């Protein structure tokens, strides 16, 4: 009764039938900028049917020896359908995701992922250099890893210095294969400004760590994939002109 | 009327209740008695971390207490009395020396200098909040002596001093601090003087468009909606007093709001700017013990 | 009954203290209310 | 003029000082605020969310592994598997959590605490733990017909795969101190242990070697006293 | 005496400051005032007034030359007349107009801005341009075909001789600093740009060669932010 | 050449939404533009053995520097009170308790 | 409720700040007022 | 600013004062006081 | 002079310009050698209740 | 990643072991007839 979920956004669907539960994240829906706050005086464009859909990325196989992989957001839907054109010709981008990873794998296999939401993820440079004219900084592919997503180095200190346990006050939700097999996180806009550019500033990063390393017996199946699937709520574009790519 | 879809939406796209109401707590919780309960079916022990909420079993619903009429105080918990402790910021160095033929110093105001203040307001991501500036000012070997000095702001945009006696000090529309040496540390209140909404310190992003190389990616990060510009300070004379000076900033937090919290930094600190650390030395958050199952 | 002797307000004391928590944003984000004496699943 | 005296306390600094200070720019108005959604108002919002909890901090358990403590089939009965003590100020497990090192600003603490046992076996294993808070006095139990006379909860494996734990505030004073060591033990809180109830029971083609993840947190009673500056950091040069 | 104390602040001269001070001549009554046409209360007044744009500010182009941007018969069309980017507190073409000199002695600026283009060509001389303000992003268009996408608004000749172009105000922050270059570029506000939207027509015995002036000034959501000295003034010695 | 300036305003350019504007415009006014005081004239009394005058004069012109000039030149007439801050030091910087 | 302690009207501090804009006198200083959306000539 | 006259007595610390000094910690609240029998008010309760 | 409180837990300062002295929260009293003496009130700050 | 675009439906296995896809009508035409090939293909629906 709880654990079959149905998810419903645009011409897309979702299915699950062990995944419980939906975390809102901060306890707010997305919603459009009111009047009381918008700057830009412009008229935004509100597609609401092109753009809000589960757009499902490619699958990340889980290793016995992984170490987690990060997305950006909205990076990764730059180039993918008329959400990228829209991110693409317009200046101006407002949009919250729910986020979906399904993993699953049979009763005999054990582990756990973590799955969370990191607002304003800044990655760093791991190096011990301290002049800033040499210090090691991460490349563009690094930090903007596009759709194809990325994976760590360290995931310890999530490669930003911060420690992963404490990690866990963000939105967050685990997959632990001997209940649920995906989580589920509706986040909304969260940024300093009413809207921001769209290949620019990054407003979250996705992080999926397996905390519990996947193990199973021989004879089992070998390759447990993980896959992520976005929908971005409530969209609002503005400031339209030719379309840059970066 | 004769298109109904677009309307059907629009008259239910008003604010969606998201309840989650907060109440005005102004002691910490007390307690209620409770006796042994032995029934099926409700179990308030078992949880799910699973479901991204944290457990919720409190003392009643588990052992057997007492009541308490709890009067510990919780309003020093509070992040406006968490911030409301001045703490160093930002110290300059003027040596206005006979070998020092320069006279002024200058300061890009940036408090993520000193780890002490930095650790804190990096625990949240976006702060909103009035500063309250306290510059304490004494001599290398810290004797004051009766000399005058001005201390000027330069916002984003000005023309910052180029001499001792240049122009620029003439602060006809630049806010400017007169002050002896010999004198209380010299205050001043500033306000939210953000572009943005609130000041951020994480940008996950780059500060303009463009290509963005893959060997020193130095632009990453760097949001301008923090930096507010420049402190100037110089010594009120024609000529050169020598003496070495310094200058030590001290800022208080008021009136503040933070948003979305964050993991309290456990690698030290390498560079002002930016979250770098050292992957060859990772500095465990817990020390080390020699077994598990033998608590110290 | 706190003042503040100059006409802008970034430049009073301690203006207003607050006792107000929302620990359920953070502790419980999630769409179906959990009771707390029944099981989660 | 107006008669005054000046009494001790004049041209001081006193860095916590509640007072007003002349405004640099006179008729400002700043830029609006907007609804930024996750606001927090005290620390006390941020100590009672779960976070993980170094528990198997021990050498030769470099990276990850130390937010995990292993559970295995035993073919011995009545045996411990983990053990830690539960002063949040004190070092170990407890200092990588956040309500532990939130709690490091602030001298003195109050209140309970609760701690989440997540169990990431496979489906088909079960069995039965025994999490026992015993209050101070002498040192961790050596048996657990000894630990079993403390606070504790029998934990079943199975759905809904973590337990909560909650160590009450079983204390003299109505604070206890950060500090730990020397004659600030009289403030220690005692030790939770974490014994096999039963045991690991597994069917054929099933790993026998899982994990359990601990987790930390504050009560609803949780409160603070005067602040205070964190040891967690250290700075030699200022950072260029 | 009252007893009193002194906080930190004492003795100090902020320059900034609001308070009284001691009278020199007391019981003193001045000049009574008469009534002096033209009273200006805000400089937001100043702002809206239209002013010269020097957008032809390229070397040999000495004068008066540099407020006019010629306009000729094309044979080639669908081909570029005239660009400029529209970020006052930038040095060039708003550096002469008055919302460009004002919005230097402030830091930050908010609100739309118009431009006015007045032709000063001949009666009988008829054309169309296309005046397209993009928002920030790659830099200037190469075609107009890239140039009509962003706001933009076409200009017909004849009566009425000037249309204007109103920049709105597409942004991310409420405010825009007036300091541009290195990682202050996240404040660009576009470029502007006058593209031949046919031609520059022009019967038998007219001169084919015209001009153009364009002014500038602020909309009425125009605002400023914290003062700032100026950059555009340079003195070495007292003028004696 | 009405001499009037264009008063086409947004909403009848382009499609524009509507925004509850909050900015402020009071550090605009010139009341809090000429609030903050500047440099206006400096004097050199050098009171040494071989000046034997003792005494310093300044005629009383704010037109000597150009900082608060230029502000002050913007509009043509101006009524206005002053106050007047005189801050004195030797030619080093240092006090030196001379009443 | 600002205050002057001396009884010369120009020792007080900031006495009055006011909002009172009128740019229709630089702005539109015409006889014959034109409209916003009609043509000038 | 207000007019003053600083008085003879400044600056001087008589140690039986009775004023108010600037607190260290705002917004505190101590442990709350429980009932400790034999509460003493004045010294003249200990000399009969 | 700098005066610093160390309650019980915070790092006891190690040199005369070490990073502890940065008092970002630990109370701190700054006052010059010639000023009247410092002066402050501290509260009831035991655990226990008296 | 190309299909993803069109209507899509994510099925999960576990109990009720059936799902079910719902072609919606998205087509010009009111009616679509039943021959296909040469320029019938006008009437083509697509591809699950
Ligand atoms: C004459 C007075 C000079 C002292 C006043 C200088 C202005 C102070 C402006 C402070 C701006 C807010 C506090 C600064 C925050 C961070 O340093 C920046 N976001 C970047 O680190
Ligand atoms: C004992 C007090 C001495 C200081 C007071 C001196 C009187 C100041 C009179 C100022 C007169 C109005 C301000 C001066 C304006 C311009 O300098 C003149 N219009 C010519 O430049």
């Amino acid at each position: 009764s709880d654990r079959v979920a149905q998810l419903t956004v645009g011409n897309s669907s979702i299915t699950t039938q062990e995944a419980a539960n939906i975390v809102l994240a901060y306890g707010e829906w997305p919603e459009y900028c009111p009047d009381t706050d918008a700057t830009a005086v412009d008229k935004p464009t509100r597609p609401d049917v092109s753009v809000n859909r589960f757009y499902t990325l490619d699958s990340k196989m889980w290793q016995e020896n992984s170490t987690g992989w990060y997305w950006k957001f909205p990076d990764v839907l730059n180039k993918t359908g008329v959400f990228g054109q829209n991110a693409q010709f317009h200046y101006l981008y407002r949009s919250g995701f729910c986020l979906h990873v399904q993993c699953n794998a049979s009763k005999f296999h054990q582990g756990a992922l973590l799955v969370a939401v990191i607002p304003e993820f800044v990655l760093a440079g791991r190096g011990s250099n301290t002049k800033p004219n040499e210090a090691p900084h991460p490349g563009f592919n690094t930090t903007f890893p596009g759709t194809a997503g990325a994976s760590f180095n360290d995931p310890y200190v999530l490669d930003s210095g911060v420690p992963l346990s404490q990690s866990l006050i963000y939105p967050h939700q685990w997959i632990n294969l001997r209940t649920n097999n995906c989580a589920t996180i509706i986040v909304p806009y969260i940024n300093a400004v009413p809207f921001d550019s769209a290949i620019n500033h990054s407003n979250f990063g996705l992080i999926v760590v397996p905390v519990s390393p996947l193990k199973y017996s021989s004879g089992a199946t070998t390759a447990i994939p993980i896959t992520v699937t976005i929908a971005p709520l409530n969209s609002e574009f503005g400031g339209l002109r030719q379309a840059v790519s970066q | 009327d004769p298109v109904e879809d677009i309307i059907h939406d629009a008259l239910s796209s008003t604010v969606r209740r998201a309840i989650t109401s907060g109440q005005d707590v102004n002691t910490a919780a007390g307690t209620a008695p409770s006796s042994h309960r032995l029934e099926t079916g409700r179990v308030p022990a078992l949880q799910a971390a699973e479901t991204g909420a944290t457990s919720n079993a409190t003392d009643e619903n588990m052992i057997e207490t007492r009541c308490v009429m709890n009067r510990n105080g919780v309003l020093e918990a509070t992040i406006s009395h968490f911030f409301s402790r001045s703490g160093l910021v930002g110290v300059v160095n003027l040596t206005d020396g006979g070998t020092d033929t320069t006279g002024y110093a200058v300061w890009d105001i940036d408090i993520m200098g000193f780890v002490q203040l930095r650790r804190k307001c990096e625990m949240f991501t976006y702060m909103r909040f009035n500063a309250e500036f306290t510059f304490v000012t004494t001599t290398e070997n810290g004797e004051a002596r009766p000399f005058m000095l001005q201390y000027m702001y330069v916002p984003p945009g000005a023309p910052k001093p180029t001499g001792r006696d240049a122009f620029q000090w003439q602060t006809a529309t630049n806010p400017s601090v007169f002050v002896k040496l010999t004198d209380p540390p010299a205050q001043v209140s500033v306000p939210f003087m953000s572009p943005a909404s609130a000041y951020q310190w994480f940008y996950d992003g780059y500060p303009t468009f463009g290509q963005h190389p893959e060997t020193s990616n130095t632009t990453y990060g760097q949001c301008p909606n923090n930096m507010m510009g420049t402190f100037a300070v110089r010594v009120v004379s024609r000529v050169a007093s020598q003496l070495k000076l310094q200058t030590r900033v001290y800022m208080k937090l008021k009136h503040v709001r933070a948003w979305i919290p964050r993991p309290i930094r456990s690698q030290p600190y390498l560079l002002k700017n930016f979250p770098n650390y050292d992957s060859s030395k990772i500095t465990y958050s817990a020390r080390d013990r020699a077994s598990i199952k033998q608590a110290n | 009954t706190n003042i503040n002797y100059y006409k802008d307000s970034y430049a009073a004391s301690a203006s207003r203290q607050d006792f107000t928590q929302d620990p359920k944003k953070f502790t419980q984000p999630v769409l179906d209310s959990i009771r707390e004496l029944s099981a989660p699943l | 003029g107006l008669p005054t005296e000046l009494r001790p306390g004049t041209n001081q600094f006193l860095t916590t000082e509640d007072d007003t200070a002349a405004p640099i720019l006179p008729g400002f108005s700043p830029t609006p605020s907007i609804h930024i959604p996750g606001e927090v108002r005290s620390l006390l919002e941020l100590c009672r969310v779960e976070t993980i909890l170094e528990v198997n901090n021990t050498t030769d358990a470099t990276g990850l592994n130390r937010l995990l403590i292993p559970v295995s089939a035993q073919n011995k009965a009545d045996e411990l598997c983990a053990a830690f003590m539960v002063d949040p100020g004190r070092i170990g497990p407890w200092q990588s959590t956040l309500v532990g090192q939130i709690c490091r600003y602030y001298t003195q603490w109050s209140g309970s605490l609760k701690v989440t046992f997540m169990f990431t076996g496979s489906f088909m294993a079960t069995g039965k733990m025994l999490i026992a808070y015993s209050p101070p006095g002498s040192a961790q139990p050596a048996n657990r017909e000894t630990a079993m006379l403390g606070t504790h909860v029998i934990w079943d494996f199975g759905l809904q795969s973590s337990v909560s734990l909650v160590i009450p505030w079983i204390s003299n004073t109505h604070f206890r101190t950060a500090k730990t060591g020397g004659n600030y033990d009289y403030y220690t809180a005692g030790v939770v242990t974490l014994w096999y109830q039963t045991n690991y029971v597994v069917p054929p083609e099933t790993p026998g070697e899982a994990y359990i993840i601990a987790m930390g947190a504050a009560q609803d009673n949780f409160t603070l006293k005067i602040c205070k500056d964190t040891d967690e950091v250290t700075q030699q040069a200022v950072l260029q």
